[PDB]
């Protein structure tokens, strides 16, 4: 009974939904502390 | 109208007892009213 009525409460709040994707290019996202990428992992050289 | 001891001449008043009653319970057919349709949603599944 308790699962009929979960199943129901379901089939009332399942339905379509929208999906996006979205694309983060993470250069640009290092680029807003202007220690970006492609000198920020090339300085590492370390075993610290 | 006795006798000379004192018994009476006549027949007794007879008196037929009265019949056993027939007992009677009451007896009633249950009465209900049907129950009506719920609401309709359009559910997220096709039909199949």
């Amino acid at each position: 009974l308790n699962l009929a009525e979960m199943e129901q409460a379901w089939l009332k709040r399942d339905s379509r939904s929208l999906e996006v994707t979205r694309t983060v290019s993470l250069a640009a996202v290092y680029r807003t502390d202007n220690v970006t990428l492609a000198e920020g992992i090339a300085d590492l050289l370390k075993g610290n | 109208n006795l006798s000379i001891d004192g018994q009476p001449l006549s027949l007794p008043v007879f008196a037929a007892p009265a019949d056993p009653a027939a007992l009677l319970s009451a007896a009633a057919a249950a009465s209900g009213g049907s129950k009506p349709l719920p609401s309709a949603d359009i559910p997220a599944m096709r039909f199949p």
